[PDB]
């Protein structure tokens, strides 16, 4: 079973190294702050099924924050295409440092 | 995906066949779970340092102190079983049938 | 000498790996699991990694892989190159060589998942004011926040101590 | 050995059970999983025959891999998305490799190869809190992180725990190795309603572990191996005969008797479900597994073998062991049969 | 796994034949690596030769009891004509359980097997008639 | 889904001050005082909202006040301020403590014939007032509402009703 | 089931438990618990060779005392657990009237099920 | 890689240095085993301890000093454990 000596007794002892946002040493934030901030306050006073059928967007969001999976997907045909237009010729590029 | 990620892991796969298929010596076995072990603390480290993660940045260096410690109960018991026999083999291990 | 260097040296990393899991003779098992903490030191270090990696490299590096060679020396002999450790090494190479070919000329390679297959310039930061190399003052931590973490951690090394001299004849 | 060590040693394992059972998280349960390990191998050994040395090796290797694979399945858990929260996962992935860790840690199916191998060539000691605590540890784990994970992982491992627990069980006369498939059988049981109603898992976990306790206490009364021994202990004492007559009977799980109210529970909030083939699948090897109880009992206290004299001079002699706590936990394990409405005083 | 198995299944039983035969041998040649995959690691066969016998042994007598079974099922499928009953797969089970005794030459075991077989197999068509879930709700 | 809305290369063109990093880092605390009055503007603009493409005017006002204070440190004295910030140039990190002389020189060059009393530490710190013209936002965090409450379950309890209900012992 | 309110952590008896009627005094189930640490004891006497029904009789007063004493708390707590499942039960009902159709009730003069006779 | 660039000219220097050497003239005990694993284990309490001086600059001191103390506290007390209970004699 799982208790609650860590709410029982006052000393929120463990709390601190769990999630980010918490206060850091030196007050900076991470990288996806304000996300985990929406997140935390979409499914806080929920019981954790309705978190999972109702914040599914900011989630979501949250999640691609962190990896970045699709943003880089985008990135990486942009760039596959410019390789190929490039074999191809049109427009030898000014998208580089000048026109 | 930050690609590297897949590289770690599947030396995860790497380091945890090596641990399972094992001929000759526990060491091997050992020392494969030792390799285990940094590969588990390279991909979590390169995760805080990407995520700026910067709170709860003390996993690599506790989970390394703690298996690292693990490692040592390992080498003390590889000590005995070599102290009451010649080799530390997989083989002369037989006894005690199942 | 080029972008794709953390890449290239996290497949000398799993070569590594695999230059040890083939199942040698364990002193060469310590040296292919020194040359693979280097690298991923060299990994960790590439991505900054300023103290942490450097952090490593005395404990496995330093503390680590002397007492594993240490404790091959005094307990194993292995008296005198097989089949079965140099074939399982070369499939190894085999399986390493048919996953960089299809993520360097296809577009991701899927275990189950989906890895974006390019070489990582990204992610990383876009020149924030860092002025303390967070790993830093996050490791600078511990003493004021950690008072139940570094307590057990402590603890449990006290309690190795006193197994260790139990198994090897305590008292 | 020093009993300062050793009340050292119980101090830290209760440290480390109480660090699965109180943190929230993930690296804190690894430190308890790691330092359960680390105590519990001195207890073991406790002797220095090579037999408690090999069991103790076997048992290293497995609760190591065990551990970090445990770990790799946390750091896939922060792979994805990543909080040292206790809740339900992120990945149907890491959660498979988190639940094989724990059937690792515990006594399953695929992974059950170390339990007899670790229970013969200790002392009963040992093998009481190996018991004890190494299947007290996980539960609670999974009882947290019930909430994600694949069904036919736990019931896979549970309907074939208790089928293995039931048929290798019919060939040794090895008592520890009796006990230890008789565990592997009851811890099929105890995770097979992790995903229905977690109440009925930590309910078989307390009768489980008091029946143990009272098995356990009841072969430290008079050191035997085998069953021969057993009818040595029915010439030289009557009343370890009829307790070993009711703590197999309950062991067995008769409705006169309290084994049977775990099985029963089970079956009720199985059954309002629509899985009715699978408690009746469970329950037919539930009545396998009574049958090396059943000759068990046979060899002990009903018929009778031949005896050997110097049991003359045995005679000689009143008993002095002293047990733990006998009498209490055979009542409480055994006469709690109208207390079935203290399954509500779990949760 | 469950996309053959789904294969399998999603076949109207019924009749769109021989496409039943592929998939139970399919079946079989899993279910024999399997098992052999089991034997060949708790053996060592010394030599090799002999594991890979082994092996080859117990995926065609598994494959063989999947063939006879798609074919009986076919047969009496189509001549019956009456696609509801477990009584075919009855017959489906015995004629399975009676080649696994010829393939190990001994009766007895081939009778045992036609009884089981058969009552496990009228058992399946019977579950999967009514319908029975697998494994779960796993709500209450 | 949505797309962003960039400001234009209308507004991103401001005359800036291309100047050094020594002058910069040697030019700061003056610069803290006469100027970066009206820049907490700016501050409490990007803590206020966290969307730079938005506080750029008050950029454009930071920039031309930076580019006017250094006019006018350029206009009159000190020449002499080339002497100091080139005696800090070339002394690695520039630590403040290194030409010291010099920088009680330049004080007294703009004390006696400008003013500008230099700010006593602590004094660029000390939490500040800031007032704007622009009322102060709502919601950044472009969320939805907070989807469901759920029902709070209160009121005296009844005992039980009939029992335990389950097979007997009943009550 | 689960908690419900673990928030608001484990409270071996809550504040709230005060409201619910006690277990009385000699009420049965603690009369067997008391019976069996009557037993208890007797079994205590029986392990060692001492003799049964006598030269115990402080370990039978001691045993009796201290699992009629346990058996009390635990009743006290099962009536609680008792209390508020009934309650989340009835404040469920009440919360949602949309889902729990009144069945109308259809007496037995049009309601038709057919005979199927047994010779 | 400007490390790795000294490190490249060093091997390479090295290995020029020995090739052109070479071309040219043409039972155990327990007690070695427990010294080394006392290494281990207090190397790693010493991994504990050293990043003591990045953390001395916070505003939580008295607890840092009592758990710093605590630290060596504990690597005193396996120290003089091992020391009176015959771990290192001969």
């Amino acid at each position: 079973p799982f208790f609650d000596v860590q709410k029982k007794l006052g000393v929120d002892l463990d709390h601190w190294m769990t999630i980010q946002s918490a206060e850091q040493p030196h007050r900076i934030p991470a990288r996806c702050h304000a996300f985990e901030k929406e997140w935390i306050e979409c499914a806080h006073g929920i019981g954790s099924i309705r978190a999972e059928k109702e914040c599914k967007i900011e989630f979501e969001d949250f999640r691609e924050c962190l990896l970045r999976q699709k943003t880089m997907k985008r990135l990486n045909a942009i760039k596959r295409q410019r390789d190929k237009l490039i074999k191809e010729g049109k427009y030898t590029p000014p998208p580089h440092h000048s026109g | 995906m930050s690609l590297v990620y897949m590289n770690i892991m599947m030396a995860f796969t790497v380091s945890l066949t090596g641990l399972l298929m094992y001929r000759s010596h526990l060491m091997s076995s050992l020392l494969c779970l030792e390799g285990m072990m940094l590969s588990l603390f390279i991909l979590a480290t390169l995760m805080i340092l990407n995520s700026h993660f910067t709170l709860a940045s003390m996993m690599p260096i506790i989970l390394l102190v703690f298996a690292a410690c693990e490692a040592a109960l390992g080498l003390s018991l590889l000590v005995m079983v070599s102290n009451t026999y010649g080799t530390d083999y997989v083989q002369n291990l037989n006894l005690l049938q199942c | 000498m080029m972008t794709y260097i953390v890449f290239i040296l996290s497949i000398i990393f799993v070569m590594g790996f695999v230059g040890f899991s083939s199942k040698p003779s364990p002193i060469y098992g310590g040296l292919g699991l020194i040359v693979s903490g280097g690298v991923g030191c060299g990994i960790v270090l590439n991505f900054g990694g300023s103290f942490l990696g450097l952090m490593v490299f005395l404990i496995y590096l330093g503390g680590m892989m002397v007492v594993f060679g240490y404790t091959t020396a005094m307990a194993t002999e292995q008296y005198p190159s097989n089949k079965v450790v140099l074939g399982t090494f070369i499939t190894g190479l085999l399986m390493e060589f048919l996953m960089v070919y299809y993520v360097l000329k296809d577009k991701e390679v899927e275990i189950v998942f989906k890895f974006n297959g390019m070489g990582d310039w990204v992610i990383y930061d876009t020149g924030d004011s860092g002025f303390f190399s967070e790993e830093a003052m996050g490791i600078a931590a511990l003493y004021s926040y950690g008072t139940w973490l570094v307590i057990v951690t402590g603890w449990s090394l006290l309690i190795g101590v006193v197994v260790i001299m139990e198994i090897t004849r305590g008292n | 050995m020093n009993p300062i060590i050793l009340i050292i040693i119980l101090m830290t394992v209760m440290l480390g059970t109480i660090i699965v059972m109180i943190s929230t998280h993930w690296l804190l349960i690894w430190i308890g999983f790691e330092m359960n390990m680390l105590a519990i191998i001195p207890i073991m050994m406790k002797k220095h025959n090579p037999r408690a040395t090999e069991a103790s090796t076997k048992y290293f290797l497995t609760q190591s891999t065990a551990s970090m694979l445990l770990m790799m399945a946390i750091i896939i858990n922060l792979m994805f998305s990543g909080q040292w929260t206790v809740m339900k996962l992120f990945n149907p992935m890491a959660s498979m490799l988190m639940t094989m860790a724990l059937a690792m840690k515990l006594g399953m199916a695929p992974f059950h190869f170390w339990v007899p191998e670790v229970t013969q060539g200790i002392p009963l000691s040992s093998g009481l809190i190996l018991l004890t605590w190494q299947k007290l540890a996980p539960m609670s784990v999974l009882y947290q992180i019930l909430p994600s994970i694949n069904l036919d992982l736990i019931l896979t491992l549970s309907i074939l725990s208790i089928t293995i627990g039931g048929w290798g069980g019919l060939n040794q006369t090895q008592l520890r190795k009796i006990m230890a498939y008789s565990s592997i059988a009851h811890m099929g049981w105890m995770t097979a309603v992790l995903l229905y109603n977690p109440t009925m898992t930590l309910l078989n976990l307390i009768i489980y572990i008091i029946m143990t306790s009272t098995m356990f206490t009841l072969f430290m009364a008079n050191s035997t191996t085998t069953t021969l021994s057993l009818s040595h202990t029915w010439n030289k004492a009557p009343i370890m005969t009829i307790l070993v007559l009711i703590t197999l009977l309950s062991m067995g799980g008769l409705p006169p008797l309290s084994g049977f109210m775990p099985k029963w529970m089970i079956i009720q909030e199985m059954t309002k479900n629509d899985s009715i083939i699978l408690p009746t699948l469970m329950a037919i090897t539930a009545l396998l597994n009574l049958y090396f109880y059943m000759r068990l009992t046979y060899s002990t206290a009903l018929t009778m073998f031949p005896s050997t004299n110097n049991m003359k001079m045995k005679w000689q002699f009143p008993t002095t062991k002293r047990m733990t706590l006998l009498p209490t936990m055979t009542v409480l394990s055994t006469m709690l049969l109208p207390l079935t409405p203290i399954l509500s005083i779990l949760e | 796994a469950k996309t053959l198995l789904h294969q399998y299944w999603d076949i109207p039983e019924g009749t769109e034949c021989h496409r039943k035969t592929y998939a139970a041998t399919s079946i079989g040649g899993a279910s024999g690596l399997v098992v052999s995959a089991y034997s060949v690691a708790l053996k060592t066969p010394t030599s090799f030769l002999e594991g890979v016998a082994r092996t080859g042994r117990y995926t065609f007598t598994a494959a063989a009891i999947g063939a006879i079974f798609g074919l009986t099922s076919c047969i009496s499928a189509q001549v019956r004509e009456k696609p509801d009953d477990p009584l075919n797969y009855l017959i489906g089970g015995c004629a399975g359980g009676l080649t696994l005794g010829a393939r190990t030459r001994s009766y007895g075991i081939g009778a045992a097997a036609c009884a089981y077989m058969g009552l496990t197999a009228a058992l399946v068509k019977m579950g999967q008639l009514e319908g029975w879930k697998v494994f779960a709700e796993p709500k209450v | 889904p949505g797309i962003v809305e960039l400001p234009s290369l209308e507004d991103l063109k401001v005359q800036e001050v291309k100047v050094s990093s020594s002058v910069l880092k040697a030019a700061a605390h003056h610069y803290g005082a006469q100027c970066d009055k009206p820049n907490k503007e700016f501050m409490l603009c990007r803590w206020e909202e966290k969307d730079p493409r938005r506080c750029l005017e008050e950029g454009k006002l930071v920039n031309q006040c930076a580019l006017e204070f250094f006019r006018q440190i350029k206009r009159h004295c000190a020449e002499p301020f080339t002497e100091y910030w080139t005696c800090i140039d070339y002394s690695g990190l520039q630590l403040f403590r290194r030409c010291r002389k010099e920088q009680a020189q330049f004080d007294k060059c703009v004390l006696d014939k400008l003013g500008w009393v230099r700010p006593d530490l602590g004094e660029l710190s000390k939490v500040t007032k800031v007032k704007t013209d622009r009322p102060l936002p709502e919601n950044p965090y472009h969320s939805r509402a907070r989807p469901e409450p759920n029902p709070e379950v209160e009121g005296d309890l009844k005992p039980a009703r009939h029992g335990s209900r389950l097979f007997f012992w009943t009550m | 089931m689960t908690g419900r309110q673990a928030r608001a952590p484990l409270q071996f008896l809550p504040d709230e438990a005060r409201s619910l009627p006690p277990p009385k005094l000699t009420d049965p189930r603690l009369a067997y618990i008391g019976f069996l640490g009557y037993c208890s004891g007797l079994i205590d006497n029986a392990i060692r060779r001492r003799p049964v029904l006598s030269a115990g009789l402080h370990r039978q007063f001691l045993y009796i005392t201290s699992f009629v004493f346990v058996g009390y708390y635990l009743l006290k707590r099962q009536d609680y657990m008792y209390a508020v499942r009934d309650h989340d039960m009835f404040s469920y009902i009440k919360s949602h009237p949309e889902d729990f159709p009144e069945k109308d009730k259809k007496t037995y003069r049009e309601v038709f099920e057919e005979f199927h006779p047994v010779r | 890689m400007n490390l790795m660039i000294t490190l490249l000219t060093n091997f390479t220097l090295a290995t020029l240095l020995v090739t052109i050497a070479f071309w040219l003239p043409q039972p155990f005990s327990m007690k070695f085993f427990l010294v080394a694993i006392t290494f281990l284990l207090f190397d790693l309490e010493i991994a504990l301890l050293l990043p003591l001086p990045w953390a001395s600059q916070t505003t939580n001191l008295n607890t840092m000093l009592t758990m710093a103390l605590l630290l060596i506290f504990l690597l005193a007390v396996s120290l003089a454990y091992e020391w009176t209970q015959k771990g290192l004699e001969w």
